[PDB]
C-alpha cells in the first residue's frame, strides 16, 4: 500500500451521513463499510497522514453545526473515534482545533452528555479528548469567564470549576470515557492557574478515593484503576517542583492500599507505574541528598520483577531503568547487583524475564560498568539457551526474547574495546540462536540484534557476510536455517565446533521429535564441513548418549549416529575408500552393540517401544546403505530379527505411527537384503533365501491383518537377485491373499498391500523372455494381469464404509506400474483385450462420486494415455481421447472438483466401447447422495444428451445401454436406487420426448417390467420412493404402458406405510398437473378434489374406497386380494 | 480369629455396601448409632460378629469397610444419612472428578491421585486387625470407577498383601439398565486385568434381578433400591458362614477350594430362595425340599443361562433358619430322584452342605417378607460361558467400527490392550469348552 486509493468512496460515505442518520440498516451498513475501509491500514496507518485533516474537518462540520440533531452528531463522533483508534489519539488530536473560541462550545457540549447512555460512549470519548486538546490555550480560565456576578440570584460556575466536576465524574465510570478522563486531567491540573486553584482539591479527592476504594467491590476497583492512572499521568506530565511536595503522602497512601497482594493485574501494573513516577520526582534528571523514600521505591520496584504476569514485569523493568538513569554512579552498581539476584538457582523462569528486561533497560542508557561484564554476560549465555519442559508444557520463549533484547542493547552499552573481551562468546551465542532457535520470533529477534551489533560496532567475525545471508526474511523458514544457512555459517572456522556442540547437547536431547529429526538432518550436512571433528569427537559423544536412560535422548543420539555414518560413507564414496577409515575399531565395535543393549534392557516395550524401533530401523538402514563390515557376524542375524518382530507386532503400534513404522521396516529390510544376503556376484545365500522366503510365505496365512499387510510390502521390497528361481512361488503366495474368501471378507488392507507388493516385484525382476521363475515373461504375465483386475471390482461395504475403494486405489497404481514396464521392455505382452479392459476399468473408477479416488483415476488415465516413449499399443479411439484431453489443458485441471471433471468425462459416451462402462460409473454419481455431485453430473449429462436427443439412433443406443446396465445389476441394492433416480431425472428433463410420439415403444415396454421386478416386495423407503417417482414419470409414454403405470400408482396408493400413501398421491397430483393429455377434461375436476380431500394417511380400509373410486375415474381395473 | 475388610467403589458398589451394612446392623441388633445391647465384652475381644465390626472405647461397633468414590455427590448422601454415626468420617473417601464411564481415566488419570490415599487408608484400617483374610471388593462393569480403579487397586493389593484372598462381587450389566454404549469396553478391560488377582468372583445379571423383582416381589418398575436390597440379602446369606461361625466355608480360602477347582475358572453361579412379597406374609408355606427344588430353576438363578445342557464342577448348599438334617436329606433324595444332572467325574471337588441355625431377617417396611427358612446354592458351571458369549459379541459389534475407542487410548493405555483382553477372552472360552467336553 503506497497511497490511499479509496478517497472517493470514503468521501461519498462521509457525505451520505446527512441522509443515512435516520436509518437503522443503512447506518450499520455504512459503519461496517467505514470500519473495513479503515482497517486495511491498521498495520501502517501513517500512509493515511496526508488525508487525516480533510476527513476530520468533514466529520467536524457535522458536529459543529447548530441545526445538527443528536442522532446525526452521534454518527459523526463514531466515525471520528474510528479514525482515532487506527491513527491513534496522540497523533490525530494534534490537528483538532485549539482556538480560544473552542473552550466554551466544547465544555457546553460536554454538559449535555448522558452518562447512563451506553450506546453513545464514543460521543463521550471524543468529547473528553477534545476538551483536553483545548486546555493547551496559553491563557487563564479566568480571562474567559469574564464576569460571574452577571446572573443575579444564582451565580454561574467557572469554566475551570466545571472541568474539575467533569473529570471527577468521568473518572469513576465503567465505560471507555474514564480513559478519556485520564487524558483530560493530565492537561488540566498541569497548568499554572489550575495548579494553584484545584490541585489540593484533586489530590484530596484522589487520596480519599484510594483511602475508601477496594479491589473486591466492582465499582471500588473501577475507582482504584482510574485514580492510579490519573496520578501516574499527572506525575509523568507534571512539573517536578510543583509535584515533589506531594510525593511523600502519595507513596505513604499507596503503601497502605496494599496493591501487590491484591488479585488484580491492572491494579498492580498501575501501582508499580505510580511508584516509578514518584521515584523520579526525588532525583534530578541527568543527560548522559538521596531521600529515604528512594530506598522504599527501589524495594517496591525490585519486587515487581518477580510478578506472575509479563505486563507487570515490563513495567517494573522500565521503572528500574528510569530510576538507575537518574541515580548517581555509586547507587547504580548496587541496583545492578540487586537486580542480578533474580537469576538465582531458586528463582523461577518468570523472575528471569524481568531480570533480563531490567538488564536491557539499564544497558540501553549505558549505565552498566565494565566490572559487570564477566558476570552479566555469563548469565546471558544461559538465557539464550533457556528451554525447559514443565510437565506437559514448555517454557523459555520469553527468556530467549529478553536475552536477545539484552544482546541488542549491548551495541551501545560498552565501547568497541570495552566489549572486545567477549566477542567470541556473544557472536557464537547470537549466531547459534538465530540458526537453531525453535520460535521464529526469537530467531528474527537474534537476527536484528546481530545486525545492530555488526552495524554499530562491527567487530564480530564475518559480520557483513553473516548478515547478508542470514537476513530478516532469510530466517523465516525454520527448515532453511537448519539445512542450508547452518552449513554456510559453519563454512568459517569460528562457527563450527560451538554449533555442533550446541546441537549435540541440547537439540539432540529435545522433547519434540520433529526438532530432533531436523537437528539430525542438519548434522548430516554439517558433518561434511568437519569430518575429522565429527568422527573423532561427535561420534564417541553420540555413542555414549545411545546408552542414556532417557528415551528421547537415546532416540536423538541414535539418529545423529546414523546420519553421521551416512555422511561419512557419502564423503568416503567420493575418494573411493572404505568407511572404516573415518570410524575406528572402537566406533564400529559400538555400532554392533546398540540393538543388543536395547533388546537386553527390554527397551522395546511401552509407548517408547515404537520410537526405539523406528530409531533402530533408521540406523540399520543407514548402516546397510553404507556397506559396513558386519557380513558373517551374528549381529546381522539380530537386525533381521528385529524387523520380523515388527511386522509381527504392527497391531501393537499406535494408529498414528503404524504406516511410517511399516515403511521404515520395509526400507531397512530392503537395504539389508541387498547388502548382507549375497553369496556371489549375482547369486544369493541358499540357506537364507530359503528360510526367509518360507517364513514370509507361511506368515501370509496368519489370521491377523496387520501381519499380512506388513509381510506383503516385505515381499514387495526384496531385491531381484534373491528371486531368480522363486518367483513362481512368491507370485502364487501373493495372489492367494488377493482373493476374497468367506473368512477374509473385511480384509481389504491385506489385498491392498499385496497388489503394491506385486507391482514392486514385477518392477525389480523386470522382463526376460524365456525365464518364468526368474523374471516377468510371456508365461507369468497373463496371471499377473488377471489377479490385478480381480481386485478392481472390490465394492465391499461394511460398518467402516466403502473400504474396498482403498483396494481399487492399489489396483490403479499397480496396473499402471506394470503396463509402463512392458512398454519399456516387451510391448508385445500388452494384449489388446487386456489393455481395453484396463482402460474401461480406469474410465469407470474416474466417473465415480468420491472426489479423491476419482481424481487419482483421472491422473492415472492421463498418464497411461500421454505415454509416447513408446506409445502403448491397442488404445481404443486413442486419437479421440487425445483430442478430448490435450496436453496443454491437462496442465491445469481440477479433477477432484466435480464441476471440472463431469463435463469432461461425460463426453466419453460418444465412444461405443466406453459408452457402457462410463455410464455404469456415472450412474452412481447421478443417483448418489451428494448434492453438488448430483447437480454437476446431471448438468454434464444433459449437456451431452442435448446433442443426441433428436437422433432416433443415438438416443436409442443410449437407452439400450442404460437398460442393459440396469438388467446386469438387477436386484443390486448398490445400483438399483441410483439408477432409478437417474432414470427419474432423465424422464423429468424430457430427454426421451421422441419415443413418446408412437405407442408401446420397445424401451418402456421392458423398462416398466424391469422396474416392477425391482420394486416387487420392497420394504426400503428410499427404493419405494424412487420406484413411485419412476412410475409417475413413465406416464408420459402412451399405450398399455400408461394404463399399467396407472394401475401400479393405484396399487401403491394403498401401501402399509401411510407416508408412502401420502407421497404417492402427492406425486400423482403433480404428474396429472404436468401431462394433461393423459386424462380428459370430462373427469379432471373429479380427480383433484378426491386427491385433495381424501386423507391418505388415515384408516387404510376407508382409503381403499377412495383409491378404488380413483380406479373407476382413471379407467384402471380395480385389483383384489389374491 | 481373623477379620475382613470390604472396599466399596463406585455408585452401585457403595449402595450395595450400605445396604449390606444396614442389613447386618438390623440382624445383629446394632442400632444406627452403634450400640449393641446384646454385647457384653466391651473394649474388644473375640466373637462371631467381630470379623466385620471393630470395637472402640465407647462401645461403638464401627463397620470394617472403606467407601471410596470419585464424586462427592454419592458420599454426601451417606454422610448425611441415618447411619452417619455408624461409619467413621475418614473411612469415606471422595473425589473431585469422575471417570465419565471410562476405564483409562479410572485406571490412569483419576486413579493415580486416589490410589495412594486408598492404600494408606486400607493400611491404617488393617493395622488394628491382628489377622486379615482377604479383601471383599464390590464393583460393576458399566462404569469407569468400578472397573478401572478396581483393577488399579487389585494390582497394588496383589503386591502389598499377596498372601491374602481377594473375593469380588461384580455386577454383570444389562442392555435395559445400560447407561452408556462403551459399558462393554470397560467390562472386558477390568475382567482381563483382575484374572490373576482374584480367587472367586460373583456376577449379578441386571436383567435377571430386574425380572425377579418384577415377578416375585411384584413391582411395576423396580428401582435401584429394590435391586440393592436383594443384593444385600444375597451377600448376607453368603457371609453368614463367616459371621456366625458356620461349619462350611469358615474362611475365605475355602471359597477357592470348594467353588474354584481351576484357577482360571472362578465365576460360580449363585442362586437363592425363597422370594416372597410383603403383601403375602402368610399366604403359602415352603418346605426344605420346595426351596431346594426352586434353586435348580433357570429363572431363579442370578444369570440367564441353561445349566441343563452343561455340567456342574462344584456345588455348595447353605440353609439358614429352621432346617432339620432329616429335611435336608429328604430334599437331597428328591433332587437326586427327580432332576437329571451331569457332573464332572474328574473334578477335585463335589457336593457340600451347610446349615446356619439363625432366623432370617428383612428390612422392615420393605417389599420383602420374613420367611422361616432360606437356601443359597453356589455351583460353578460351564453354562456361565453363555453369559460371556453375549458380552464378547457386543465387543465385536464395537470392534469393527473402532467407535469410542480413541477416547480410551488418548488417556494412558495403548491399543494392544484390546487385543490382549479379547485374546484372554478367547482362551477363557476355549478352557470352558474343554472343561465341558
Ligand atoms: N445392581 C446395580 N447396578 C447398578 C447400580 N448403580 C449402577 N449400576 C450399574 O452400574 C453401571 C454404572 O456404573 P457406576 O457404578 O454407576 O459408575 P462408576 O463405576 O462409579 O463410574 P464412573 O461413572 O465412571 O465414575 C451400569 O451398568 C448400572 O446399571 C446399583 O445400585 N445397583
Ligand atoms: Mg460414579
Amino acid at each position: 500500500l503506497e497511497a490511499f486509493g479509496e478517497s472517493a468512496e470514503t468521501r461519498a460515505l462521509l457525505g451520505r451521513l446527512r441522509e443515512v442518520h435516520g436509518g437503522g440498516a443503512e447506518r450499520e451498513v455504512a459503519l461496517e463499510r467505514f470500519r473495513v475501509i479503515m482497517d486495511k491500514y491498521q498495520e501502517q496507518p501513517h500512509l493515511l497522514d496526508p488525508h487525516l485533516e480533510w476527513m476530520m474537518n468533514l466529520l467536524l462540520d457535522i458536529v459543529q453545526d447548530q441545526t445538527s440533531p443528536a442522532s446525526l452528531v452521534h454518527l459523526a463522533f463514531k466515525f471520528l473515534y474510528i479514525i482515532t483508534k487506527v491513527r491513534g489519539y496522540k497523533t490525530f488530536l494534534r490537528l483538532f482545533p485549539h482556538e480560544v473560541a473552542d473552550v466554551e462550545p466544547v465544555l457546553d457540549l460536554v454538559t449535555i452528555q448522558n452518562p447512563k447512555d451506553h450506546e453513545a460512549w464514543e460521543t463521550r470519548y471524543m468529547l473528553l479528548l477534545w476538551l483536553s486538546v483545548t486546555c493547551l490555550i496559553p491563557f487563564d480560565f479566568s480571562r474567559l469567564d469574564g464576569n460571574l456576578l452577571t446572573q443575579p440570584g444564582q451565580a454561574r460556575m467557572s469554566i475551570m470549576d466545571r472541568i474539575l466536576q467533569i473529570a471527577e465524574s468521568y473518572l469513576i465510570v465503567s465505560d471507555k470515557a474514564r480513559d478519556a478522563a485520564a487524558v483530560l486531567v493530565s492537561r488540566f491540573i498541569t497548568r499554572p492557574d489550575v495548579k494553584q486553584s484545584k490541585m489540593a482539591e484533586f489530590l484530596d479527592w484522589s487520596l480519599c478515593n484510594l483511602a475508601r476504594s477496594s479491589f473486591q467491590t466492582m465499582q471500588g476497583v473501577i475507582t482504584m484503576d482510574g485514580t492510579l492512572q490519573a496520578l501516574a499521568q499527572i506525575f509523568k506530565h507534571g512539573k517536578r517542583e510543583d509535584c515533589l511536595p506531594y510525593a511523600a503522602t502519595v507513596l505513604r497512601c499507596l503503601d497502605g492500599c496494599r496493591l501487590p497482594e491484591s488479585n488484580q493485574t491492572l491494579l498492580r501494573k498501575l501501582g508499580v507505574k505510580l511508584v516509578q513516577r514518584l521515584g523520579l520526582t526525588f532525583l534530578k534528571p541527568k543527560v548522559a541528598d538521596v531521600p529515604e523514600g528512594v530506598e522504599r521505591v527501589i524495594e517496591q520496584l525490585l519486587v515487581g520483577l518477580k510478578d506472575k504476569d509479563t505486563v507487570v514485569r515490563w513495567s517494573a523493568a522500565k521503572g528500574i531503568g528510569r530510576m538507575a538513569g537518574r541515580l548517581p554512579r555509586a547507587l547504580a552498581d548496587d541496583v545492578v547487583g540487586s537486580v542480578l539476584d533474580c537469576f538465582s538457582f531458586q528463582e523461577t523462569d518468570k523472575a528471569w524475564h524481568g531480570g533480563c528486561l531490567a538488564l536491557a533497560e539499564l544497558g540501553r542508557r549505558g549505565l552498566l560498568l565494565p566490572s559487570r561484564l564477566v558476570d552479566v554476560v555469563a548469565v546471558i549465555l544461559k538465557a539464550l539457551t533457556y528451554d525447559e519442559k514443565r510437565g506437559a508444557c514448555s517454557v523459555g520463549t520469553n527468556v530467549r526474547d529478553a536475552a536477545c533484547y539484552v544482546c541488542w542493547a549491548f551495541a551501545r552499552a560498552y565501547e568497541p574495546q570495552e566489549l572486545k573481551p567477549f566477542v567470541t562468546a556473544i557472536s557464537s551465542a547470537l549466531v547459534i540462536a538465530a540458526v537453531f532457535d525453535r520460535d521464529i520470533n526469537c530467531r528474527r529477534a537474534a537476527s536484528a540484534a546481530f545486525q545492530e551489533n555488526v552495524g554499530r560496532q562491527g567487530t564480530f567475525p564475518h559480520g557483513i557476510d553473516i548478515l547478508t545471508t542470514a537476513d530478516y526474511f532469510a530466517v523465516g523458514n525454520r527448515s532453511n536455517c537448519f539445512l542450508v544457512i547452518s552449513v554456510f555459517i559453519a563454512g568459517f572456522p569460528e562457527y563450527t565446533q560451538p554449533m555442533i556442540d550446541h546441537l549435540v547437547t541440547m537439540k539432540i536431547s529435545h522433547w519434540d521429535g520433529v526438532i530432533r529429526e531436523l537437528a539430525a538432518r542438519a548434522l548430516h550436512n554439517l558433518a561434511q564441513q568437519a569430518p575429522e571433528f565429527s568422527a573423532t569427537q561427535v561420534f564417541p559423544r553420540l555413542l555414549s548418549m545411545t546408552l542414556s536412560p532417557d528415551l528421547h535422548m537415546r532416540h536423538g543420539s541414535i539418529l545423529a549416529c546414523a546420519e553421521v555414518a551416512y555422511a561419512l560413507y557419502k564423503l568416503a564414496a567420493q575418494e573411493n575408500r572404505p568407511v572404516t577409515d573415518h570410524l575406528d575399531e572402537q566406533a564400529v565395535q559400538g555400532l554392533k552393540q546398540i540393538h543388543q543393549q536395547l533388546y537386553d534392557r527390554q527397551l522395546y516395550r511401552g509407548l517408547g517401544g515404537q520410537l526405539m524401533r523406528q530409531a533402530v530401523c533408521v540406523l540399520i538402514e543407514k548402516l546397510s546403505l553404507s556397506k559396513m563390515p558386519f557380513r558373517g557376524d551374528t549381529v546381522i542375524d539380530g537386525w533381521q530379527w528385529l524387523i520380523n518382530d515388527t511386522l509381527r507386532h504392527l497391531h501393537l503400534i499406535s494408529s498414528h505411527s503404524r504406516q511410517q513404522m511399516k515403511d521404515a521396516a520395509v526400507s531397512a529390510l530392503a537395504a539389508l537384503c541387498s547388502e548382507y544376503y549375497m553369496k556371489e556376484p549375482g547369486e544369493a545365500d541358499p540357506a537364507i533365501q530359503e528360510e526367509l522366503i518360507t517364513q514370509y510365505l507361511a506368515e501370509l496365512r496368519n489370521p491377523e491383518e496387520m501381519t499380512r499387510c506388513g509381510f506383503s510390502l516385505a515381499l514387495g521390497a526384496l531385491p531381484g537377485f534373491l528371486l531368480k528361481g522363486r518367483l513362481q512361488q512368491v507370485l502364487t503366495g501373493l495372489r492367494a491373499v488377493t482373493h476374497t474368501s468367506p473368512e477374509d471378507v473385511s480384509f481389504a488392507e491385506s489385498r491392498r498391500d499385496g497388489l503394491k507388493a506385486i507391482a514392486r516385484i514385477c518392477q525389480t525382476v523386470g522382463v526376460k523372455a524365456g525365464a518364468p521363475d526368474e523374471a516377468v515373461c510371456g508365461e507369468n504375465v497373463s496371471q499377473i494381469y488377471c489377479a490385478l483386475l480381480g481386485c478392481m471390482d472390490d465394492y465391499t461395504t461394511d460398518s467402516r464404509g466403502d473400504v474396498g475403494t482403498w483396494v481399487r486405489k492399489a489396483a490403479m497404481t499397480s496396473l499402471m506400474d506394470l503396463t509402463l514396464l512392458l512398454a519399456r521392455s516387451q510391448p508385445e505382452l500388452i494384449e489388446a483385450h487386456t489393455c481395453e479392459r484396463i482402460m474401461c476399468c480406469v474410465a469407470q473408477q474416474a466417473s465415480e462420486k468420491i472426489d479423491r479416488f476419482r481424481a487419482h483415476a483421472a491422473s492415472v488415465f492421463l498418464t497411461l494415455l500421454h505415454f509416447d516413449s513408446p506409445p502403448i499399443p491397442h488404445v481404443p479411439h486413442r486419437g479421440e481421447l487425445e483430442k478430448l484431453f490435450p496436453r496443454s489443458d491437462v496442465a491445469s485441471v481440477n479433477w477432484s472438483a466435480p464441476s471440472q471433471a463431469f463435463p469432461r468425462i461425460t463426453q466419453l459416451l460418444g465412444l461405443p466401447t466406453y459408452r457402457y462402462h462410463v455410464l455404469l460409473g456415472l450412474v452412481v454419481s447421478l443417483g448418489g447422495l451428494t448434492e453438488s455431485t448430483i447437480r454437476h453430473s446431471t448438468q454434464s449429462l444433459f449437456e451431452y444428451m442435448k446433442g443426441i436427443q433428436s437422433d432416433p439412433q443415438a438416443l436409442g443406443s443410449f437407452s439400450g445401454t442404460l437398460l442393459q446396465i440396469f438388467e446386469d445389476n438387477l436386484l443390486n441394492e448398490r445400483v438399483s436406487v441410483p439408477l432409478l433416480k437417474t432414470l427419474d431425472h432423465v424422464l423429468t428433463h424430457g430427454c426421451f420426448d421422441i419415443f413418446t410420439t408412437e405407442e408401446d415403444h420397445p424401451f418402456a415396454v421392458k423398462l416398466l417390467a424391469l422396474c416392477k421386478k425391482e420394486i416387487k416386495n420392497s420394504k426400503d423407503i428410499q427404493k419405494l420412493l424412487s420406484g413411485i417417482a419412476v412410475f409417475c414419470e413413465m406416464v408420459q409414454f402412451p399405450g398399455d404402458v400408461r394404463r399399467q403405470a396407472l394401475l401400479q400408482l393405484c396399487l401403491l396408493l394403498c401401501h402399509r406405510f401411510p407416508l408412502i400413501r401420502k407421497t404417492t398421491a402427492s406425486q400423482v397430483y403433480e404428474t396429472l398437473l404436468t401431462y394433461s393429455d393423459v386424462v380428459g377434461a370430462d373427469v379432471l375436476d373429479e380427480v383433484v378434489t378426491v386427491l385433495s380431500d381424501t386423507a391418505w394417511d388415515a384408516e387404510l380400509a376407508v382409503v381403499r374406497e377412495q383409491r378404488n373410486r380413483l380406479c373407476d375415474l382413471l379407467g384402471v381395473p380395480r385389483p383384489q386380494l389374491v | 480369629m481373623r477379620e475382613c475388610i470390604s472396599i466399596h467403589v463406585g455408585q452401585a458398589g457403595v449402595q450395595i455396601g450400605n445396604a449390606c451394612w444396614e442389613l447386618y446392623c438390623l440382624e445383629h441388633g446394632i442400632q444406627p448409632d452403634g450400640q449393641m445391647p446384646s454385647d457384653k465384652t466391651i473394649g474388644g475381644g473375640d466373637d462371631s460378629f467381630n470379623t466385620f465390626f471393630s470395637e472402640t472405647g465407647a462401645g461403638k461397633h464401627v463397620p470394617r469397610a472403606v467407601f471410596v468414590d470419585l464424586e462427592p455427590t454419592v458420599i454426601d448422601e451417606v454422610r448425611t444419612g441415618t447411619y452417619r454415626q455408624l461409619f467413621h468420617p475418614e473411612q469415606l473417601i471422595t473425589g473431585k472428578e469422575d471417570a465419565a464411564n471410562n476405564y483409562a481415566r479410572g485406571h490412569y488419570t483419576i486413579g493415580k491421585e486416589i490410589i495412594d490415599l486408598v492404600l494408606d487408608r486400607i493400611r491404617k484400617l488393617a493395622d488394628q486387625c491382628t489377622g486379615l483374610q482377604g479383601f471383599l471388593v464390590f464393583h460393576s462393569f458399566g462404569g469407569g470407577t468400578g472397573s478401572g480403579f478396581t483393577s488399579l487397586l487389585m494390582e497394588r493389593l496383589s503386591v502389598d498383601y499377596g498372601k491374602k484372598s481377594k473375593l469380588e462381587f461384580s455386577i454383570y450389566p444389562a442392555p435395559q439398565v445400560s447407561t452408556a454404549v462403551v459399558e462393554p469396553y470397560n467390562s472386558i478391560l477390568t475382567t482381563h486385568t483382575t484374572l490373576e488377582h482374584s480367587d472367586c468372583a460373583f456376577m449379578v445379571d441386571n436383567e435377571a434381578i430386574y425380572d425377579i423383582c418384577r415377578r416375585n416381589l411384584d413391582i411395576e418398575r423396580p428401582t435401584y433400591t429394590n435391586l440393592n436390597r436383594l443384593i444385600s440379602q444375597i451377600v448376607s446369606s453368603i457371609t453368614a458362614s463367616l459371621r456366625f461361625d458356620g461349619a462350611l466355608n469358615v474362611d475365605l480360602t475355602e471359597f477357592q477350594t470348594n467353588l474354584v477347582p481351576y484357577p482360571r475358572i472362578h465365576f460360580p453361579l449363585a442362586t437363592y430362595a425363597p422370594v416372597i412379597s410383603a403383601e403375602k406374609a402368610y399366604h403359602e408355606q415352603l418346605s426344605v425340599a420346595e426351596i431346594t427344588n426352586a434353586c435348580f430353576e433357570p429363572a431363579n438363578q442370578m444369570v440367564k443361562c441353561d445349566p441343563r445342557h452343561g455340567k456342574y464342577m462344584a456345588c455348595c448348599l447353605l440353609y439358614r433358619g429352621d432346617v432339620v438334617p432329616k429335611d435336608v436329606n429328604a430334599a437331597i433324595a428328591t433332587i437326586k430322584t427327580k432332576r437329571s444332572i451331569q457332573f464332572v467325574d474328574w473334578c477335585p471337588t463335589g457336593f457340600k452342605v451347610g446349615i446356619n441355625y439363625q432366623p432370617p431377617t428383612v428390612v422392615p417396611g420393605g417389599d420383602l417378607a420374613k420367611v422361616q427358612r432360606a437356601v443359597c446354592m453356589l455351583s460353578n458351571t460351564t453354562a456361565i460361558a453363555e453369559a460371556w458369549a453375549r458380552l464378547d459379541h457386543k465387543f465385536d459389534l464395537m470392534y469393527a467400527k473402532r467407535a469410542f475407542v480413541h477416547w480410551y487410548v488418548g488417556e494412558g493405555m495403548e491399543e494392544g490392550e484390546f487385543s490382549e483382553a479379547r485374546e484372554d477372552m478367547a482362551a477363557l472360552e476355549k478352557d470352558y469348552e474343554e472343561v465341558g467336553v
